[PDB]
């Protein structure tokens, strides 16, 4: 299942947990469009900080 | 003939079949929920019924 979540709000925390669990055990691909984020491109020498 | 209702007539009957639960109905597993509030108060759609 390629589930799309246009907006997280009002979601049960148990349901969000169950969805991530599906992402892992059923290989769900879940695209959360609500999120905004900045990115940093680490060099291999610095690793994930 | 079918049996006359006990409440139909003026006799007193000192034995009757009382329906009853086998055990206490207050198990103690009271229902509990997860209320989860609107994210933005401005964003709420009061409209449409």
């Amino acid at each position: 299942v390629h589930m799309t979540i246009n907006e997280r709000a009002g979601m049960s925390k148990l349901v969000a947990d169950n969805i991530i669990a599906s992402v892992i055990k059923s290989n769900w691909v879940v695209d959360i469009l609500d999120i905004e984020y900045t990115a940093e491109v680490m060099t291999p020498s610095e690793g994930y900080t | 003939q079918v049996g006359i209702p006990k409440l139909e007539v003026d006799h007193i009957s000192f034995s009757n079949v009382v329906s009853m639960m086998t055990a206490n109905i207050r198990t103690g597993d009271d229902m509990a929920v997860e209320r989860v509030n609107p994210d933005d108060v401005r964003a709420i759609n009061i409209r449409n019924a």
